[PDB]
């Protein structure tokens, strides 16, 4: 659990602050 | 009692002297 | 039987046709390319008067595949 | 030395020797089980501390 | 100074507020949320942002950065949390302490997170509008734990939160569950006897409609401490019966919850159950908000465990850096262990005062017995038949006549497992104990094996759910 | 306020009908301000509805239905509110305890659906109050 | 030789004469020029109090900080710096491997004299990377060990020991293992594992050559006492007492010669008397011996256990005479030991029989399982909540 | 309506009918919870399956 | 309050100032139940104003609960005891303190031990702060009594003290002795092998040796002119033993299948 969680925990901290910026990226990537 | 060793130095000496005179 | 089952779903679900690409995708992943042929069909029927965005993209990698 | 595993009874003047080893294999294994787990959890728990 | 501070304060506010807001808007998705809310969100709002960068009172800018709530009452949380002492109970700000609004600057931009003031403010029956206003509420009142501020949330400064709540979101309740904890604390710290119940009770009713375990659970716990300290014993006793407490609850709310139950049990005369819940509480949260709470846990820890019949070492306690609270406690541990009835009770009677605030004090009386019991236990196991005079000298019993009666009382329970001969003046050990038998070692092994299962299931279930979620949404 | 509930709860229990009548009346207003003590102690209120030595059955029933909702049993609140007769209308008039009422249409929909199938029954497993709220609605 | 510093250091630390010992103790660092580390070092050393430096007073008057300590430090450092510069610069122009190596060994040896622990690792590594004789390489590590022991913190030595272990294997020099063995024993006496310390000390006595030792005579006196702690009577009787090796090692033991005799005779009375004395004369003197409690417990268990193990009966009067300890006292000490039940005996004071159960059965092996089991029980659960959040 | 604002009548006034709407929305709020966890659970099985498929096709 | 004399003022004075008249009491018992409407209005609607009021209201109610022990009306005491629980602490502070608060608490605590509601003794205790002002002379008998009992002492579980008011205190002393002895007797059954006729008083905590013999026919302890109760009692206690196949911590078949399932 701790070996797979190692990656998750790191992704958690980055992801949360990224969440509003991600909307502009996602849209762009999705657009074409 | 945190460590038995300080008390024990006196105990062994004292206990032997009394015990010896009486029984042993 | 796998290929057969997947087609019939798409007919039942076309009274809320949006549900069908989600369920048909899971089944297409399988080892048998047989299921995939049925997957293609399921989508087709469901969307046949008017479709969705999702239905077309699902179909699209299968067109490229070189299994006939 | 434990060459026969007994106790000498000075009150009757008999050598009483204890029962032949009765320890099952599963029971001996149970102490061993704990060593494997202990070594792992201790090592893991120190790094694990950072999470909370 | 003031020019530099304002800039610094807006930039920090905006980043933190925007993220916090973005998670609720997405809607509660439980598995994903559990990791996001626990480690990340709570920690950035509380420790990382407020304390560091410019001053520790970013709050005057915070109001102008984004809308708190539409009336000027929330906008005047520069007069209800800087009003007391010198800029609250935290470092001196360079920012203006003013009535209505501080300054008059409006860096609320056109950006949604950054929210213009008539635009978000209305306390909608829609679940979205209360939900952003509450996110901003969270950061102000989560400071309360850092600050240890009193009566700057007892008055309207989180009584206000009730007005913002109308309909409420299910998604809202998971984060709001953290805000509620802080509402209680401000009154409870000083041990004020003002109306904690009304706000918490109001929050219970919505949370039940929404079907969010975390919010309803968290209120039951806070409530339990408020009452016990207050000496409103009856309310606290009844409350426990609802019982709900989810795993997606925060690490601090769990440790608090375990401690409170532990007190209620211990006086009822469940020494056995009480010991268990309190021990779990120290262990489960190492955390960082726990540090403050842990010292309280250590005070209770030593007294309960000793009454149940087991002894710990003074040595164990001394080693951690919460050492400062364990110090009178070292005298008590030693007293039980040596077998010294007379030293143990006298020390405890005087100490009893401190416990009264908690309501632990009723236990202190019963503690006189336990030292004699612990004492008898070492003697019974050790020997076969040992004379009555020998036990009286070592345990430090009052006389040889006291000694026969007291040893008997321990015996009845059966944990000692002896018989005492009054007219023959020896105690005999009914123990001729051994685990050399047929089935008996498996029984010993069985408890360890049972406990492991609870770990195994909890582990399996939990392990898969976070990586699958990140692939599903943002994988970073 | 921060005043304990304990006094009110003890009054309910007492033999005299004049005491019981006071006890609920006071209990009713404070119910929001303090659920905690009263929620375990809900049992006494329920008995008071049942007695016929007591004059005030509708008020007694009304008080128990609120405490029950507070505990978070949507179901038990219903039984007692229907027991009250009149003073069901007051719960409805409040919006922070309109829940009991809204749930009554909810509980109803289940039962009537079973009766509905062959005609448009409400039949046997519904009573009058439950039937009433739905048609009023 | 640098090992002499330690021997002296135990005396002002323990109570057996505080003040006088301090001057002598202070002189060996005075020459080396120990100043930067010295103030930090005193604090750590304490586990029976009394600082070996002037930065604190505990039990008596402390000796002052000599000026010489500061002056030698500055002079030695300036010299080392001048020498090394020509060599480092020369190294580039010439063969990289040789010139730097010779320069680095010297530079390291002075850093270790200050007692800079960090300066010792950096100096060491460069020499290893480059060509260097296997004997010569291995010698270097001895200094880094001496500073950790000097500091006498358990943490610091554990770090050194890990490095030392990787390194000894590469070089393959046995002469060098002997010096290493002593340092390893010195740390062992210092904690709760005398059991380990005994093995190291015994092997080394038989074949040693006088390099890295504080005094052979003191060292031999000490070695015998430690062997007793580890070794119960059936091993002890053969190895130490009657063995060939003890004559070859040479005699300086007598207080200890009588001590071994008391266990063999089955006359315990004189054992206990000597135990008390051994704590005062050996242990205090020596810097290494903290958690004295362990030493006492084990020694007392050894005496009790050997009599009890052999005999399922003795009568009380006989048992009391042999033990030579007072009746209340024999009972109380045992009471702790019986709980563990590796002995597992009862005492009657009404039947006048002391009984020994003597489990060599499933009971014995199972009791240990339980104790280990408790430690594993807390750890696993703690790990589960931390990760979940 | 809201989960707030007491007002008189319910017989046909219609404030109660709107008030019931706010409770009708509580019912979907009960339902939103089951549904999100069903999507997450399906997803859990899909991750495992996609991983199994990749081996066989390959 | 003070309002409507002859079941307010008169009630107080008959226990305290004047000399008890049971005849007068009996009729005031019915009357007292009516007055509770006004009295318990002061607690559970407390406020700063009511702080003076609460004291006055408490006097009628508590003396009236003390009188219920004296009338020999146990249900009437229980109904009134209950209302009085709210007065122990109420509001921010209402001043629980009364001059007969100390007399009321003495009888309450004793009642709890007699019944063997030991748990209730502890649970109410933590609620009580407002008894520190009262001081422990009347209180000193139940707190001490409990402690000594807990300890196992049989010569400190005195009923000498606790009769210093003694208008209703004697009633609790008589019953406490009887309940506690029985418990002490269970202790002794396991505790001690043989009792002759002359050490029985203390050990049983019984009144007479004559009585020890009486219960020796009732619990079948007797065997000769001395008892042998210990043998049977002592032997039953081991239960640490495990019989082939674990059924102590659930049957083996079901447990063994469960270990598999958790995977």
């Amino acid at each position: 659990m701790v070996v797979v969680y190692l990656a998750s925990l790191i992704r958690s901290v980055v992801a949360l602050h990224n969440l509003i910026n991600n909307k502009i990226a996602n849209r762009d990537a999705e657009k074409k | 009692n945190v460590e038995d060793d300080f008390s024990n130095q006196l105990r062994a000496e004292l206990e032997k002297h009394g015990y010896k005179m009486e029984t042993s | 039987v796998r290929r057969a089952a997947v087609e019939s779903l798409g007919f039942i679900l076309f009274r809320t046709p949006e549900q069908c690409p989600s369920v048909v995708s899971l089944l297409s992943e399988s080892y048998n390319p047989h299921v995939r042929y049925g997957a293609a069909m399921a989508l087709g029927v469901c969307c046949a008067g008017t479709g969705n965005k999702e239905a077309i993209n699902l179909l699209e990698p299968m067109t490229n595949d070189p299994v006939n | 030395d434990k060459k026969f595993h007994g106790i000498l009874d000075q009150g009757e003047g008999v050598l009483i020797i204890f029962d032949e080893p009765p320890v099952d294999k599963t029971y001996e294994a149970a102490l061993e089980t704990i060593q494997n787990m202990s070594k792992v959890v201790d090592s893991l728990y120190n790094k694990a501390k950072k999470l909370t | 100074p003031a020019p530099q501070d304002v800039e610094m304060k807006e930039e920090a506010a905006a980043g933190s507020g925007s993220a916090g807001e973005g998670d609720g808007k997405a809607a509660a998705t439980e598995h994903s949320q559990r990791e996001l809310d626990t480690v990340t969100l709570e920690d950035i709002k509380e420790h990382v942002r407020q304390l560091e960068k410019a001053v520790s009172g970013k709050e005057p800018r915070f109001v102008l950065r984004a809308l708190r709530m539409l009336p000027s009452t929330s906008r005047r949380l520069n007069h209800y949390v800087l009003y007391k002492a010198v800029h609250g109970f935290f470092t001196s700000n360079n920012a203006t302490r003013d009535f209505l609004l501080p300054f008059l600057e409006e860096p609320m931009d056109t950006e949604a997170d950054l929210q213009f003031r008539p635009r978000t403010g209305k306390a909608a029956s829609a679940p979205l509008l209360p939900e952003v206003e509450a996110y901003l509420q969270l950061l102000m009142v989560i400071f309360l734990m850092n600050s240890k501020r009193y009566k700057e949330a007892q008055k309207i400064s989180d009584d206000l939160m009730q007005k913002i709540s109308t309909q409420n979101r299910r998604a809202l309740d998971l984060v709001a569950a953290k805000c509620y904890y802080y509402h209680a604390r401000v009154y409870e710290f000083l041990d004020k006897l003002d109306v904690v119940r009304s706000f918490l009770h109001a929050r219970l009713r919505t949370a039940t409609l929404r079907h969010d375990a975390d919010g309803q659970a968290t209120l039951l716990n806070l409530l339990l401490r408020n009452y016990l300290h207050y000496s409103l014993y009856d309310q606290a006793e009844k409350l426990v019966s609802k019982s709900v407490f989810p795993e997606q609850a925060n690490n601090n709310e769990w440790a608090r919850y375990l401690y409170y139950t532990g007190r209620i049990k211990a006086i009822q005369l469940e020494y056995s159950e009480a010991r268990r819940t309190m021990t779990n509480a120290l262990r489960k949260a190492p955390q960082h908000t726990a540090v403050g709470f842990k010292q309280t846990v250590h005070k209770l820890l030593i007294v309960v465990e000793l009454l149940l019949g087991e002894i710990p070492d003074r040595l164990q306690f001394r080693q951690p850096s919460l050492k400062r609270s364990l110090m009178p406690y070292f005298l008590l541990t030693q007293a039980v262990r040596t077998g010294n009835l007379a030293k143990f009770n006298q020390v405890l009677d005087q100490f009893g005062e401190k416990f009264q605030t908690d309501g632990t004090y009723t236990l202190i009386i019963r503690l006189r017995h336990n030292v004699i019991k612990t004492g008898v236990r070492m003697i019974s196991l050790s020997y076969s038949r040992i004379s009555l005079a020998d036990i009286a000298q070592k345990l430090q019993l009052d006389s040889p006549e006291d000694a026969e009666f007291i040893v008997a009382k321990a015996i009845r329970d059966g944990v000692i497992e002896a018989s005492i001969n009054h007219e023959k003046g020896y105690v005999q050990s009914k123990e001729m104990i051994d685990i050399y038998s047929t089935r008996e070692p498996q029984l010993a092994f069985h408890q360890r094996i049972s406990f492991c299962l609870d770990i195994h299931n909890m582990s399996v279930k939990a392990m898969r759910f976070p990586p699958k979620s990140y692939n599903k949404d943002l994988e970073s | 306020m921060i005043t304990s509930a304990a006094g009110i709860i003890s009054l309910l229990d007492e033999e005299e009908p004049q005491l019981k009548e006071f006890a609920l009346h006071k209990l009713n207003a404070v119910v929001n301000d303090f659920w905690a003590e009263i929620s375990e102690s809900v049992d006494k209120i329920e008995v008071l509805y049942e007695d016929e030595g007591f004059r005030s059955r509708q008020f007694a029933a009304l008080v128990a239905s609120k405490v029950f909702y507070h505990l978070g049993a949507f179901e038990e609140s219903l039984n007692y509110a229907l027991g009250a007769g009149d003073l069901f209308n007051v719960n409805d008039n409040s919006e922070y305890v309109e829940t009991i009422i809204a749930k009554c249409i909810d509980h109803y929909t289940k039962q009537c659906v079973e009766n509905a199938d062959l005609p448009e029954g409400e039949k046997k497993p519904i009573d009058q109050r439950l039937e009433g709220i739905v048609n009023k609605m | 030789m640098p090992l002499e510093n330690l021997e002296e250091e135990g005396l002002p630390k323990n109570p057996d004469l505080r003040i006088a010992q301090l001057r002598f103790l202070l002189s060996l660092p005075e020459h080396r020029g120990d100043t930067a580390v010295r103030e930090e070092l005193m604090a750590a050393v304490r586990e029976n109090n009394m600082a070996p430096y002037y930065e604190a007073l505990c039990k008596s008057l402390d000796w002052q900080m000599d000026m010489d300590l500061l002056s030698k430090m500055k002079k030695a450092n300036e010299e080392e710096l001048k020498r090394l510069d020509e060599e480092l610069e020369d190294a580039e122009k010439n063969l990289g491997e040789s010139e730097i190596r010779d320069a680095m060994m010297a530079k390291a040896e002075y850093l270790c004299q200050i007692g800079d622990k960090e300066g010792a690792l950096t100096a060491f590594r460069k020499t290893y990377d480059k060509t260097v004789a296997l004997g010569h390489r291995l010698d270097i590590v001895f200094y880094l060990l001496r500073i950790g022991l000097f500091y006498m913190d358990n943490d610091l030595i554990t770090r050194n020991t890990e490095k030392a272990k990787s390194l000894i294997e590469e070089g393959g020099d046995w002469d060098r293992r002997n010096r290493l063995k002593v340092y390893q024993g010195l740390y062992c006496v210092a904690i709760r594992d005398f059991k380990q310390a005994a093995e190291l000390f015994l092997d080394t006595v038989s074949t040693f050559t006088s390099y890295e030792l504080m005094d052979y005579k003191t060292f031999v006196t000490y070695t015998v006492y430690v062997s007793m702690i580890a070794l119960e009577r059936p091993d002890l009787r053969e190895k130490v007492i009657k063995g060939a090796e003890i004559l070859e090692v040479l005699h300086s033991l007598p207080a200890v010669r009588q001590y071994l005799f008391s266990l063999y005779e089955c006359r315990y009375s004189v054992f206990f008397q000597s135990l008390a004395v051994v704590e005062q004369e050996m242990k205090k003197d020596w810097l290494f011996a903290p958690h004295y409690r362990y030493y006492v417990r084990e020694m007392r268990i050894h005496a009790y256990s050997q009599l009890l193990e052999s005999y399922r009966s003795l009568t009380l009067g006989y048992m009391a005479e042999a033990f030579g300890v007072g009746v209340e006292f024999i009972d109380q000490e045992l009471s702790r030991f019986i709980a563990a039940g590796r002995l597992h005996c009862k005492i009657d004071k009404v039947n006048e029989i002391v009984e020994t159960n003597r489990p060599d059965s499933k009971n014995w092996q199972y009791q240990e399982t339980i104790k280990k089991g408790d430690l594993l029980l807390n750890r696993v659960q703690k790990l589960s909540r931390v990760i979940n959040m | 309506m809201a989960l707030d604002g007491p007002e008189q009548m319910e017989l046909e006034e219609g404030k109660a009918g709107s008030g019931l709407r706010q409770y009708y929305l509580s019912k979907i709020e009960e339902l939103q919870l089951i549904v999100n966890d069903k999507s997450q659970n399906l997803r859990r099985l899909q991750a495992q399956r996609n991983e199994l498929n990749a081996k066989v096709r390959l | 309050l003070q309002a409507a004399a002859g079941m307010y003022e008169q009630l107080k004075d008959e226990w305290n100032r004047k000399s008890p008249n049971l005849s007068k009491c009996g009729e005031e018992l019915g009357r007292l139940k009516l007055v509770l409407l006004e009295l318990n209005f002061l607690p559970t609607t407390g406020t700063k104003l009511t702080k003076q009021q609460l004291i006055l209201a408490r006097d009628i109610l508590e003396i009236g609960a003390q009188w219920s022990i004296l009338c020999k009306d146990i249900p009437s005491f229980e109904r009134y005891m209950a209302q009085l629980k709210c007065y122990y602490f109420d509001y921010k502070e209402q001043l629980p303190e009364s001059a007969y608060m100390h007399q009321l608490l003495g009888l309450n605590l004793l009642f709890l031990l007699s019944q063997n509601r030991v748990a209730e003794f502890h649970t109410e205790l933590e609620r009580l702060p407002a008894k520190d002002i009262q001081t422990n002379v009347y209180i000193k008998h139940p707190v001490s009594l409990e402690q000594y009992l807990m300890e196992g002492s049989y010569n400190k579980v005195f009923l000498a003290k606790g009769n210093i008011p003694a208008e209703s205190y004697t009633f609790f002393i008589d019953i406490l002795l009887d309940t506690i002895r029985d418990e002490i007797a269970g202790c002794i059954e396991k505790a001690y092998e043989k009792i002759l006729f002359a050490e029985a008083t203390r050990i049983l905590f019984f009144s007479t040796p004559k009585k020890m013999t009486d219960y020796a026919k009732k619990r079948g302890w007797l065997l000769g002119p001395n008892n042998y109760y210990s043998f049977a009692s002592q032997q039953q206690k081991p239960e640490d033993s495990t019989i082939p196949s674990t059924e102590l911590a659930r049957q083996v078949i079901e447990y063994a299948r469960q270990l598999e399932m958790i995977v």
